[PDB]
Order: structure tokens, then sequence, then C-alpha cells
RNA sequence: CGGUAGGGGAGCGUUCCGUGUUAGGGAGAAACGCGUGCGUGAGCCGCGUUGGACGAAGCGGAAGCGAGAAUGUCGGCUUG
RNA sequence: GGCCAGUGAGACGAUGGGGGAUAAGCUUCAUCGUCGAGAGGGAAACAGCCCGGAUCACCAGCUAAGGCCCCUAAAUGACC
RNA sequence: AGACAACCUGGCGAACUGAAACAUCUUAGUAGCCAGAGGAAAAGAAAGCAAAAGCGAUUCCCGUAGUAGCGGCGAGCGAAAUGGGAGCAGCCUAAACCGUGAAAACGGGGUUGUGGGAGAGCAAUACAAGCGUCGUGCUGCUAGGCGAAUCAGUGGAGUGCGGAACCCUAGAUGGUGAAAGUCCAGUAGCCGAAAGCAUCACUAGCUUAUGCUCUGACCCGAGUAGCAUGGGGCACGUGGAAUCCCGUGUGAAUCAGCAAGGACCACCUUGCAAGGCUAAAUACUCCUGGGUGACCGAUAGCGAAGUAGUACCGUGAGGGAAGGGUGAAAAGAACCCCCAUCGGGGAGUGAAAUAGAACAUGAAACCGUAAGCUCUCAAGCAGUGGGAGGGGGACCAGACCCUGACCGCGUGCCUGUUGAAGAAUGAGCCGGCGACUCAUAGGCAGUGGCUUGGUUAAGGGAACCCACCGGAGCCGUAGCGA
């Protein structure tokens, strides 16, 4: 019948890492980079966990990716 | 067991709660949806992932890198098999190890790609019992384990790429010792 | 485990023919065979039921009277479901579902039903039939001599389905013949009295071993 | 799979039979039979707690009116002064009952409260 | 051990189905009306100079499953 | 943490203030009490004030707030 | 020619909607309109997929897969290849060449792809298969035929109950005063067609036809492909934009070639466009013939159980109802009285006449009549607690039921608010109809089945369900990085 469709606008932003947790790329990097600090530009260059609110929001908005909790 | 005396265990089948059948039932009246709003009205309601007019969670985050470029994603090109899959197996001292051996034994069950990704033997775990492996290429540590066990190790060349005769000529010119 | 006598047209106690099946564990049995039964007679069902919703009836798709200036409700259809002239809400669509039950749970349901069938003197046992002139009198006479009433709803099944017992057995209501081609659970869990043959007790031990 | 029923009429006929002697459309008319069942039962609640309270009040004023027949200024409070000093544990205002069912015996009660 | 919005646990009832061509039933079933009975209650059980052929319980399942509201709606009958 | 809801209109009273005219049962905040979601008693009646937190029964007793001439239960109580 | 419910093809072709606005997009090439046509239609026999390994026309199902992608990279849209099944079937034509005719045609030849065909020469004969008015053949259908086995007692009637017997190749069903294996029609089984239709098997007969060597010359579908533009559609919204088809304009090569393999070039691989035709699997019901139903039972089920698309409304397009059940058998009331009828009472039929034609059970609102208690100095959401007086049957006679002198207390119910007796909303009343439901997926919880990891989908099956196959796929086994 009707399969659920994977939301592509968040599948390109979120990712599972083996143990089963959503990670994400930090924002504020491809715009006005001289104005910032190198401390900021490698603070905003790493991928981190998403917090539990929007870890449980998009877990049902992106169904086919095997995330526990 | 007769047709009479059969009955399910408790907890196996709960009753589906019916809504709007009385306030003593639990979800009477507004059927458990408060008073008003989009959560009480009938229809599709709210898109999941929508922040109420705020720019959402997914739009404020930049796209993942190769998925931003549209580059083809990282994809497994072999079957990763450790030596822990080989010791716990019932392979005895005289036994061949190949694709159909690991399929027919009960270690790998490959279905989606029987055609593309052959095999690879990795390093974690030991292998005390010697064998005769004719499978695809190895890691350096797994070559150290299998050559440390004194077993017959054989790499298998899978496919031959098509090299153009001027590229094969330019590469055959490079044989200058 | 427990033996059982092999009867005939005479009725001696020759042979053993042990019935060793794959039983369900205790406290877990009646939920398993209840589950296989309830999907047997749930899967036996069919759609066969229909009703016309608001979008199908030949009632009006018009506004019968305007929105205001009339002391009467806002009724915008004559085939509205609030009005008993047609149109229903949430009635039965003709649904042809698929309730799948596991194989080795259903085989264990059959093995638990036949496993609980024997032991409480509900199984006597035959081995052969040779019925020239099939006429249902030696059938009900052998049925009487084996200790089975024709009205007490017995059931029994035979290998290879010889035609002269299908011909002499299909008229009495209380029993119907089966075969390993057509061995169900609901027809065999009537469980009043039920017999086997040697090809069915050794086919039945051949399949549901240990 | 039509499901026309009769259970609203037994559900409703029981409440119909409870609402007898309600003087008019409170005893005949269903959409008021319900709320008279309801209001009759809460009337039974508050009039039960206040029948405990109300009979307490009635026995207080009844034994007060019994004690005040002496003429000399002996109130109801002084009857409890010398009803608990002379150790009589909890006659429970049923001396307001034998104060009229046995007036010589309540005269023996009070005339032994004096001594 | 008060309780609105709300959450969880446990149950009653209805029509159909398996047992079921069930027990029972023109020696009166269902209905309709009745109770000095029993339950926390949804309800059960019992009685009927009414009615005239169906249909329990138990163990289970499935719902067009439960009414006092929608200027609801369809019939009947009031008020003035 | 997992699953899964509502709520996001508050109101008055005391204190701390701003707006006002130190006017509003006015408006906005900060801590608290009640109502909301709280029955009963006192307040004549009367959401927010005081006592007080209702599982149920009793034709039981003792009390808090508050009262003891009559309506309406208890002192036409005592002494300044 | 006209008609045809739905499916199918071709053309015109939206908009409300979703994006929380909206224009790109979606809804959607859906609805609608027109045309055509058959029981199926379309497509269909590689100028094809694929990737150095291979498959062999088209269609449909499971799967890959909600993957690769596409997209104000928003809302959303979403393949294909590998794999597993259902069903299988391939054939005619143009050109080069000979012959007749001023061409245009005609008759032979040839229609193929790790290339053929034409031209020249050598051999060689019959195996197999295709098509088919025609009539003998077969089964099936459109009429039907034979077809087993019991009485008696019971309150109207027996099929139910109790007592005595039997059939079964028949105990499916419908009816018969009442429920049936033995009462009837039937059924199981055995039979049966003058005539027509259909199913495959004969037949006078037409046909398909063969192998080798040389020969790059001659041919292999031209205003066509390609290109510059304007686009459409392939999941792909002009993007690197390929494949496919069109509008204007330019405009090739024949096999030593041309096209495709996701701009394009080189090599290789694959195929041979610019010519047509084909059954099957496949989708649906205005229907037809069988079998079913945890489908309905007169507010339901078709709108329609009678005049049903009827009465009625509208100029018209069109909208659109409602009304079932006396009995088993009318046995439907002879006759007498009231009397102009309608109706009523006797009598008669019936088991029932309180089953009388408004006729089956008949509830509530509503209207009444009779019996018990009680109201005309009385303020009240009509109650409730206490209960004066009175009445009724009674047996655990103290109990139970009905009435209510008087006192205390008590601001209808829902909605929905900070707050509703509210003079905020709603309902004249009574009875019915009337609302978190269904399909498919993700996630979690609870109960199971296996852990020699688990489980099948499509599909096959004694008509369906089903035993048993069917390991395709899916999930967990390895992660990190773009």
């Amino acid at each position: 019948g009707y399969k659920m469709k994977t939301h592509k606008a968040s599948a390109k932003r979120f990712r599972v890492t083996g143990k089963g947790k959503i990670v994400r790329r930090r924002a504020g990097k491809q715009h006005l980079l001289a104005k910032k600090n190198t401390k900021r530009k490698n603070r905003l260059s790493k991928l981190i966990q998403v917090d539990r609110s929007d870890y449980d929001n998009v877990i049902g908005a992106l169904p086919y990716l095997k995330v526990n909790r | 067991f007769r047709l009479d005396n059969l009955g399910p265990q408790p907890g196996s089948r709960k009753k589906g709660k019916r809504k709007g059948r009385g306030h003593a039932a639990g979800q009477g009246g507004s059927c458990g949806f408060g008073m008003r709003g989009q959560k009480s009205r009938s229809g599709p309601g709210i898109m999941r992932g929508f922040e109420g007019g705020q720019m959402p969670l997914y739009r404020r985050i930049p796209k993942l890198r190769g998925i931003a470029g549209g580059m083809r994603a990282g994809l497994p090109k072999y079957v990763p098999i450790n030596l822990r899959d080989i010791e716990v197996a019932g392979f005895k001292e005289g036994e061949e190890v190949s694709l159909e051996s690991l399929k027919a034994k009960g270690i790998i069950n490959p279905s989606g790609r029987e055609r593309r990704l052959p095999l690879k033997i990795l390093g974690e775990g030991e292998l005390s019992t010697k064998l005769q492996i004719k499978a695809r290429a190895f890691s350096g540590s797994a070559k150290e384990k299998l050559e440390a066990a004194g077993c017959s190790v054989t790499v298998l060349p899978g496919r031959k790429k098509y090299i153009k005769e001027s590229v094969r000529k330019n590469l055959a010119r490079a044989d200058e010792y | 485990l427990i033996p059982l006598p092999i009867l005939n047209f005479s009725g001696e106690k020759v042979g053993e023919t042990f019935l060793n099946l794959k039983t369900a564990p205790p406290e877990k049995a009646r939920a398993v065979v209840h589950r296989g039964l309830i999907t047997h007679l749930q899967n036996k069902r069919r759609g066969t039921a229909s009703t016309l919703t608001r979008a199908e009836v030949r009632g009006g798709g018009r506004k019968p009277y305007p929105q205001k200036k009339t002391g009467r409700a806002r009724r915008g259809s004559q085939g509205s479901p609030l009005r008993p002239g047609g149109g229903v809400i949430f009635g039965p669509k003709p649904r042809d579902w698929t309730i799948k039950m596991n194989k080795k749970e259903r085989r264990l349901a059959l093995s638990t039903a036949i496993a609980s069938a024997v032991g409480n003197s509900f199984v006597v046992e035959e081995f052969a039939e040779n019925f020239e002139k099939p006429k249902t009198k030696d059938f009900i006479a052998a049925m009487q001599r084996w200790g089975l009433d024709p009205a007490e709803k017995s059931l029994f099944f035979l290998m290879d389905l010889v035609e002269n017992v299908e011909k002499s057995g299909r008229n009495i209501r209380t029993l119907k013949l089966l075969t390993p081609r057509s061995l169900n659970l609901f027809d065999v869990l009537n469980a009043e009295k039920l017999v086997f043959t040697e090809g069915t007790i050794q086919y039945l031990n051949q399949r549901y071993g240990v | 799979r039509v499901k026309r029923g009769y259970i609203a009429r037994r559900r409703r006929k029981k409440i119909r039979f409870f609402a007898s002697s309600f003087r008019g459309a409170h005893s005949r008319l269903t959409r008021t039979i319900a709320q008279q069942k309801i209001r009759a039962l809460v009337s039974a609640h508050r009039d039960r707690d206040r029948q405990k309270r109300d009979f307490r009040r009635l026995w207080i004023t009844r034994i007060n009116a019994a004690i005040r027949e002496r003429g000399v200024y002996y109130n109801y409070s002084k009857f409890i002064h010398d009803l608990y000093k002379r150790q009589l544990l909890l006659n429970r205002k049923i001396l307001a009952q034998i104060a009229i069912l046995n007036p010589n015996c309540i005269y023996m009660i009070y005339n032994e409260i004096i001594k």
C-alpha cells in the first residue's frame, strides 16, 4: 500500500552513527567567515549530537534510518 | 484442547479504547484532545517537523557534505567478515572458505547485493585453526593473523577493467624498471 | 511416551505406534493453539459487507437552502449522514486483508492439538480400508465396532484418499474425511474422538519428530 | 452491520421508575427524568449529612427545653458542667430521648447530677 | 483514597460468529412490563390472566457497539 | 531517559514596584495563599477573605474559624 | 451512420487544495468535455538494457525502495538495473536484381546483426511444422428423465418431544398449519439432443523451403537523423542534461557506415531508426449462470420490497419522496336490531374476533376514564431528610407500598469561560438515525514462535481459506570519512 516517504529536507541534514544517535553539522560556516574567530570557525566545524527535543521530533519525521531512543 | 476451553493469556490482547463514549470511560467528550486548536480539529493537522511559522529544525542546519554536493554517498564495496565469524563457525581443519561456503554455512546471508560486493576478511579476533581461503583481498592485520596461523591464503582477482589501447600503451611504456 | 492400540475390523491390541510430537510448553499452550485457531477462523473470513458513504449515493450534491436567514440548522446536503435518507460514516468497507501467522508457530499449534488429543482416551486407531460396493453400512458398522458414535462428531483422516471411503463417508454430517493435503486445525480440534492410520501416525511422527 | 438496539430503553426505564411522585414533567418527561434522578441523589447526600447535624441540633434544643423547666437558673451548659464533672462518660444526647419517654428517670438523672 | 484538561489499570452491556442442529423452548423463546433480590456500577437473576417461535450461559473473537444536547435529522404528538 | 498528553485567555487577596491621578473588580511584572480543579462551616445571600482538605455508612462524641435574646444550635453567664 | 455501465486509447484540459500566504511546484495530465473501439484496449519483436561479466519482444505482480535522485534542495515528487513468478509466438513489406509497360505500378527475390542481402559459380532433395468454407469426431451448453428409506400418542396444526424401524453413491436447499434423511419439489449417482453454438482432434488443399566459395564497388526505409532555436515528457522543475517526440529554419552517411552506452571526444561493447501486424498474462461491471456471506431487514439495504426515478417541484438542465407483515386456510361475518350510509352490538367461522379487514408483538411522548390519599392565607428548579393524618393488602403482624399537615436544606443540564442559577449558547417533547473508523507503512509497549539467526512476498493449491512448497527479498551481523 502506501509506504511512508523519507523526508528529504532533513535526510540531507541528519545522520546515524552506528550506535544509533542523530548527529548534525553546526550552522554559521558558509557566510562571513573573516568576521568570526578561528576558535569559532573550528567550534562551528564539528558534528555534534542533536538535543533531545529535536532528537524526538524528527525521529518520526524521518522513519527509515534505525535510531534507538 | 477443545474448541470451548481456549483463551488467550492476560496482557496478550488489550481492548482498543473507544473515544467519546462517556466520561467514566476515560476519553469522553472531547476524546482526549483538549478544547480547541489544530490538535482537536479533524484533518491532516500539522506537518511533523513544522515549528509554527518559525524556520524549522532542518532548514537552519547546513546539509551534509557529499549529500549537499549531490555526490554519491559512501557505500560498502565488500562483505566485512571478522575472524570471530570464522572461529565460532563449525569450519574444521580441512575446509575451503569462499562465497558459497560462508553462505551455505550460516555466517553471511547476502540478499540485496549477490553480484557486486564479494567478501573481505578483517583483523579483529584470532584464527587458530588453519584453513585454505581463496576469497577476495585482506587487510594488513588479517594477513598477519592468517599468515601467523600457517594457513593457505589466496587472493582472488575478481574483474579486469577495460583499459584503452593508448592508455594501455602509455602504461606499458612506463615499464622502465 | 504413551502407547495406543491399533484396531481393525476385529479389534485386537496389536502394535505400539508411539505418538511423539513437538508439544508447547506448559502455561504457554492454550495461547499458542488459541492464536493459531483464531487466525484459522479469522483467515477463513471474507469482506462480503458493504455500505454507501456520503460520496456514493444519488442524493443531492447541492446546497438545499442558503446559509442564513432561516431558523434551521446549516444542513448542506440531503444525502448527509445526519439525515436518514442515505450516507453513512465509518461503515464496513469490503476488506480482503492478510493476517499472516508464522509457519513454525502453526505447525506447533497442530502438534499441540494432536499432542493433547491423545492420552485422555480420545484416540483409537485403525489401519486399513478395502470397501468393494461402497454402501455406508459397513462404514457405520465399522464405525460402531471401533467404538465411535455416528452422532458424536468424530473426525478421521487417511493416506492417499481412496475413493470408496470418500464415497461412503461424505454423507454423514458429523465427520468429514481429511488427508495430509487438507489437514487443518479447526476441523481436528473438535477433539471428541479421532483416529489415525499407520501411514498417518508414522507420517505424523515423520514430520513432527522429537 | 446495522446495530439498532433496546438498551437505552432499559437504561432509561430504570431511571423512569425511580422518578415516581415528582409532580408533573419531572415524573414523565425523560430529558428531565435524568436530572431529577441526579438532583434527587445529591439531595439524599446533603440531607443525610445534615440529618446527622439536624438531629444533633434537635436533641440539643430538646434537652435544653427539658432542663429549663426547673425555673431556677440552670441552663443546658451547667447540665454539662456537672454532667462531666460527675463522671458520666458520653450519654450521647439520648437523655433527650428518655427525657420525654421517661421524664421521672430524667428527673432522677438531673436530681443525681445535683448531688 | 476531592478533582477540571488529561494519562493508566480493570469491567458491564449490545448484534453477529466458533462450540452450535448447544442447554432450554406452543407445558410459552425473543419482545414488552414488573421487583420487600443481588452488585462499586455499567448490569445480572427472578415473576408476569400481555405476546406467540426462537435461542441462553460458560470459554473466545469482530464491530455501522452504548445518546441529553450538534439553530442536529427523520416520523409521531403537544403548547399557544 | 522510553512511549505519550494537555496547557501556553487566568482571577482576586498580602507584600515589593512601574503605567494611572500611589483612581478603578485597572494594566504589567516578582514571592506567596485561594479559586481555577475544592466540597463543608463561618461570612444574611455571595469563586478568590478565615477555619478546613469530602472513600463510605451511624437518629455517634470532641473541636478550629465564628458565635451563646428570638427568628436559628448554644449564657437575658459572672465581674470591672 | 445510431446506441454502450465501467475499463482502454487519442485530443483539449482546469480550479478549490498542499506549500500553514503565493507566482516555480502540487492537486494533475486527475476530474470534466469530444471522438473512437474491443471483450479487452494500448504497447510489443531491440538503431534495447548492461559493463568487460552477461540477458534476449511486450504486458502484469512481489521486490530493489521510499534507494539513486529531482525540487522556492520548500511542499513534495520518485525511478531504473540485478533477482523471483504469470504467460509465452513470432511474422509480413520497401531497396539493390530479372521480366511487361511512357511513368505509376505489377509478378519472382530478399528481408538480417560478435552483419546480411543482391551479382557469379558449385551441389541437393525430402524430414519436420504453419494456414484452412466443407463434413463426418469428441466433450460441454441451451428442454429434461429415472432416482433409496416410517408409523403412532400430544393441549388448532408436529417437521419438535417420548416409543418403535429404515435409507445413505442421497444429512445441499426451498416449501409443507410447526423446526424434515425417510411428505413434496429435489439432491448424490446414472442417463438423454432432432437444431444451434463452443472446445480441441481429421480432411480435398494451400505452404514455409536447403548448404558452400569468390566478391569492401550494388542495396539495407531522406527532407529523415543531426545542428541553431522554442518547448514537451521521461522521477529528472534547463540544470553538466543525455535518451524519446514535435513548431520554424538549415540539413547527412550506407556496413571501410550510422545510432546508443546521461554534455562531449578517442577506443571497445551493443544494436540496425526514419515501413506495418500480432494471442496470452492484464483492468472493470449495465450484466448472465452457479456458490457464498461474524452483509441489511422497511429511518436498513439499490433513490426505489406497491404507481420508483413514480407522484410532486422546475420553462429547462435537473432535484426527488413516502406507504411491508389478519389467519394455517377468507374459512372476510348467514340471519336479527339501531339505521340514509359509515359504523356498532348479538349470532356464526376460527385455536385466538380483546387476528375484523385502519386487521401480526404495540413501547414512549399525547389524549382520556375509574379507584385510594390530598390541595382553595398560598411564594415554589417542585426535590430530599424527618413525618402528622389516612388508605391497601398482608406474615416473619415492628415489616412493605401509595398520599402528604409542617419544618430545615437545596441558584436546571450541557457547552465554555478568570468567573454561568445566570437575563451567555443549545434543546417543544417522545422514539429511531447520528461522530477518532478503514487500508498500508514507521516507532514503542504487551503476549507469543524459533535462536542449528528470524521470516516470507508474488505465485502454485480438493471453487475460497488452507497442508506443503516457493530463500526472491528484508532485518540484525562493522565501523569512520564528503
